[PDB]
């Protein structure tokens, strides 16, 4: 009733460093 | 590591306690990132941990910055910034932890200042250094301006013009100690009045101090006789 | 080998060349992107066939470590030294473990002298201020 945010915080937080990881490996070559 | 490199360590953590920004002057191929990658590892205190050291460099350096780290002190993770406007915006703005370093191009830090200054660069790297060597540039009237403590200097080859650029890479080095590059002409004599100046913030080499196994140069001055089409189009200018 | 050069047109002459005689070679003027830049030099070094690298003094060089060339050539000289010994050091390395062979092609009579002399004039008086 309150603490709904949450189930939509974690899918968000994880694509954060996911997809600056993925570019900082684009870096690779 | 080797002897010279570990010298030029103990002395990088004495200016670096004692508040003293610097010169690794060493001859080139004797190895700037690798005589200063170990800082993250010599200076332990977890400072280097909670907060970014940073590094500003030529747009090709950005080859071995981003690989050296994951073979000689892979402790530290890294985030360059170089690519497209976009795809950089998406690494950087969670800065707003894993940034222990992060690699730049000049043509990028004199862009994105705002974005550089909002977040204290503790520590500065800048690279290939001849880069600041005129105080004319946009480049040196922006880089002035982040708020690290040390400032450490990878000249590829140090100084070695006139005297207008010798003050503007001192007065990036020292903000203070110097007052005007028509004064510093004061500042056979006055070489040694230089040496003095450097000796306790530059560092020097000359290969043969450390290479006693690999091959000086044979250098070759070429000459060629130019061509008729080339004699016609020469005369005819 | 190395060659540096001074015009992204005389690049483009040097490319023409290096593909008419089937040489094998390999290009870094300061049009190329960054990824472009270490894709060429990865495969530059790790790679036995790519005879000759192509390069400009001011951005092609700069700090990028091809440990792999055994020789240099100077197919231009700049007004100012220092850029030509950058140039040589970004093969003439501690990462080596050969001879090293440097090279400059000049044309006698014609500008290029000048550009030695006031280099000359500029090493000797650039020697003194470091030692
Ligand atoms: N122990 C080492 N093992 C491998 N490479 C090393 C080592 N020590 C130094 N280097 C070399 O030193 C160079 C690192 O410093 P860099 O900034 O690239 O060169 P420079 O001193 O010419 O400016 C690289 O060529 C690197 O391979």
């Amino acid at each position: 009733l309150t603490e709904e945010m949450l189930l939509k915080r974690e899918e968000r937080a994880r694509k954060r460093r996911l997809q600056a990881a993925r570019r900082a490996e684009e870096h690779k070559n | 590591l080797k002897g010279y490199q570990l010298k030029g360590m103990n002395w990088l953590a004495n200016l670096y306690e004692q508040g003293i920004n610097g010169i690794l002057a060493d001859e080139m191929g004797l190895g700037k990132t690798v005589q200063s990658i170990a800082l993250l590892a010599h200076l332990a205190e977890r400072e280097n941990i909670w907060g970014p050291f940073l590094i500003i460099s030529p747009a090709s350096t950005l080859n071995n910055w981003h690989q050296e780290f994951t073979r000689f002190v892979p402790k530290f993770k890294v985030l360059p910034y170089w690519g497209n406007p976009h795809d950089r915006k998406v690494i950087r703005r969670f800065w707003s932890a894993p940034f222990h370093v992060v690699i730049t191009s000049y043509q990028l830090v004199v862009q994105d200042v705002k974005y550089f200054q909002r977040v204290k660069w503790q520590y500065m790297v800048l690279d290939e250094a001849q880069a600041l060597k005129s105080s004319s540039s946009v480049r040196w009237k922006i880089l002035l301006q982040f708020q690290c403590r040390n400032r450490l200097l990878l000249t590829g080859t140090p100084i070695q013009n006139t005297m207008a650029e010798l003050w503007a890479l001192l007065h990036f080095i020292m903000p203070t100690l110097f007052d005007s590059h028509e004064e510093f002409n004061e500042w056979e004599n006055q070489l040694s009045r230089l040496h003095m100046i450097l000796k306790p913030f530059m560092l020097r080499r000359i290969k043969k101090d450390v290479e006693n196994e690999l091959s000086d140069k044979i250098e070759i001055l070429m000459y060629c006789q130019l061509t008729s089409r080339q004699k016609l189009l020469y005369q005819a200018l | 080998v190395l060659i540096y050069s001074q015009m992204t047109r005389m690049i483009d002459l040097l490319e023409e060349y290096m593909v008419y005689r089937k040489h094998t070679y390999m290009r870094l003027d300061g049009s190329s992107k960054i990824s472009e830049r270490r894709d060429m030099v990865a495969d530059f070094q790790n790679r036995n066939d790519i005879f000759v690298f192509l390069l400009s003094t001011r951005a092609g060089g700069l700090g990028i470590n091809l440990t792999a060339a055994d020789t240099v050539i100077f197919y231009d000289s700049d007004w100012n030294p220092t850029v030509d010994q950058q140039a040589m050091d970004r093969a003439h390395r501690l990462g080596q473990t050969k001879q090293v062979t440097v090279y400059r092609l000049i044309c006698k009579g014609t500008i290029e002298e000048r550009i030695l002399q006031r280099a000359k004039e500029k090493s000797e008086i650039q020697r003194m201020v470091i030692s």
